[PDB]
């Protein structure tokens, strides 16, 4: 769940 | 001496940008910024604002057991850059998470504060007020008063 | 066994009344109350609400150096009943002060939280992101991105 | 100042 957040921030970061 | 590429400016500007950013996300004092730093800040608020609208993310940030907000931060920070890549998007998202962590931490820290202050009040009540309260027949005395 | 005059009910009802009261003043979870306790609560909110309008009091609560909110509480509590008198008005005002102390304490505790969380973020930045940030020519890289 | 608050709460309490 900490990890969900990590993957989502990465995804979002990369997408920007 | 000491321009933007220096570790000193990176940490200094970094601290101002993060502090400004966190205070900014806590709206829902300020911080001293020269012109360019202010420009960087707008280039952060936009991203922060978009992320605020990611409802799924918000739910998962809310669901995190934050018995150890520091462990949470470093686990998230570590997992984010574990593939060895970097870009500004990731750095900002990390800053976003930190500001959210602040808000979350209060949400855990604040019940604690009440219990503590309550501890003092009730300690005082037991030792200083209770005799008198009993003379009134307890709190039922207050309904009348 | 165990009615209103018992120390047990006094502490129990006292705790529910205080907790309810503090949460109530923090509006600007809830708490489980039977019927009579709820009645006591209305007989507290009225007083809390009046005191909220005492602008002078608010300024002086704001001005208190709260390096030690516990010392502050007991000094105030001690000075209040030092003449040896009691009445319900004083007990309630004391409860009022406690709830205000909670709000005040956050106002001091919360900058601390930001600094701490910032500490983690910037620690991570120095050790994990800074090399890459330097390759961009520092934060000036972000203006472009 | 802590004391101002104490005297005011007493005054207010007694007045009620």
């Amino acid at each position: 769940p900490e990890i969900w957040i990590a993957q989502e921030l990465r995804r979002i970061g990369d997408e920007f | 001496g000491g321009g933007p590429t220096s570790s000193e400016q990176i940490m200094k500007t970094g601290a101002l940008l993060l502090q400004g950013f966190i205070q900014d996300r806590a709206g829902r004092d300020p911080v001293p910024q020269d012109a360019s730093t202010k420009k960087l800040s707008e280039s952060l608020k936009r991203i922060g604002d978009e992320l605020d609208s990611n409802m799924e993310l918000q739910r998962m940030i809310a669901a995190v057991d934050t018995d150890s907000p520091r462990e949470v931060f470093f686990r998230v920070a570590a997992d984010m850059f574990s593939d060895g890549n970097f870009n500004w998007g990731r750095v900002v998202a990390l800053f976003y998470f930190a500001s959210k962590l602040v808000l979350k931490a209060l949400s855990t820290k604040v019940p604690e504060l009440i219990r503590t202050i309550m501890g003092w009040t009730l300690d005082f009540l037991r030792e200083r007020l209770l005799g008198w309260i009993q003379d009134q027949g307890g709190w039922d005395g207050l309904l009348s008063y």
